[PDB]
C-alpha cells in the first residue's frame, strides 16, 4: 500500500497520504476531514483488509490525521505509487508539484500561493494552506503532494475538476510530521 | 440533502456518492449542491449512491 492508494472508513473513501513511522511504529497520514469521526480503516471496499485505527485527527483549522497500522502483513511502501520519497520540504511559490489520488491518479502543476485560508462552510475553516493549480475530485482526499522525492502536502480540498481544471489546497506535510513526531520513509 | 447553504467556494473531496437527476454520480453532497446551484436549481436528487 502506498501514497495515492484508496483507504476506506465506515463512511466513505479517501486516499492514503504518506507512509510514515516513529521508531518501529508505523502509521499513515491522510486528511483530518477523513479521520474525524472514523475509527477503523480498511484497504478495500469489501472492508476485509484491515489497515489500522485512527490515532489522531486535526480538522478543521488544520487538515491532517494519523492512523496507526494494525495490519502486520500489508506491505507499507514508503513511496507514492512507484515514486520513492526520501524527505519532506516546505512548499515554495512556483514549486512544481504532483498529486496522486485514488480516484484521479497522478496530476501535476505548481504552487501558486502559501498560507491560504479555505472556508468549507459551517465553521469548517482551514488555514495555512498551500494553493495550487492542480485538480482533485471526490475520493482524492488526503492524497500526497510531492515534488520528485520530497513530501510536500496532503489534499484538503478546493474547486473545479480535472476535466475543466481546478484549484486544490494542500496541507503542509511538515506540520503534520512535527505534530505527531513521525518521519517519512 | 439541503442545498441552502450553497454555493460553497470549496469542497473537501471525500467520497460519499449521490445520484443526480442527470444520471451523473456526484462524489459528495458539496459537489452535488454546487451543481444544483450551477444549474440554477434544475438538478435534483434521484437517490443516494452511485447512479
Amino acid at each position: 500500500i502506498s501514497g495515492g492508494d484508496a483507504i476506506y472508513s465506515s463512511t466513505g473513501r479517501c486516499s492514503l497520504g504518506f507512509n510514515v513511522r516513529s521508531g518501529s511504529t508505523y502509521y499513515f497520514l491522510t486528511a483530518g476531514h477523513c479521520t474525524d469521526g472514523a475509527t477503523t480503516w480498511w484497504a478495500n471496499s469489501a472492508r476485509t483488509t484491515v489497515l489500522g485505527t485512527t490515532s489522531g485527527s486535526s480538522f478543521p483549522n488544520n487538515d491532517y490525521g494519523i492512523v496507526r497500522y494494525t495490519n502486520t502483513t500489508i506491505p507499507k511502501d514508503g513511496t507514492v505509487g512507484g515514486q520513492d520519497i526520501t524527505s519532506a520540504a516546505n512548499a515554495t511559490v512556483g514549486m512544481a508539484v504532483t498529486r496522486r489520488g485514488s480516484t484521479t491518479g497522478t496530476h501535476s502543476g505548481s504552487v501558486t500561493a502559501l498560507n491560504a485560508t479555505v472556508n468549507y462552510g459551517g465553521g469548517d475553516v482551514v488555514y495555512g494552506m498551500i494553493r495550487t493549480n492542480v485538480c482533485a475530485e471526490p475520493g482524492d482526499s488526503g492524497g500526497p503532494l510531492y515534488s520528485g522525492t520530497r513530501a510536500i502536502g496532503l489534499t484538503s480540498g478546493g474547486s473545479g475538476n480535472c476535466s475543466s481544471g481546478g484549484t486544490t489546497f494542500f496541507q503542509p506535510v511538515t506540520e503534520a510530521l512535527s505534530a505527531y513526531g513521525v518521519s517519512v520513509y | 440533502v439541503d442545498c441552502s447553504e450553497y454555493p460553497k467556494p470549496a469542497c473537501t473531496p471525500e467520497y460519499r456518492p449521490l445520484c443526480g437527476s442527470d444520471n451523473k454520480t456526484y462524489g459528495n453532497k458539496c459537489n452535488f449542491c454546487n451543481a444544483v446551484v450551477e444549474s440554477n436549481g434544475t438538478l435534483t436528487l434521484s437517490h443516494f449512491g452511485k447512479c
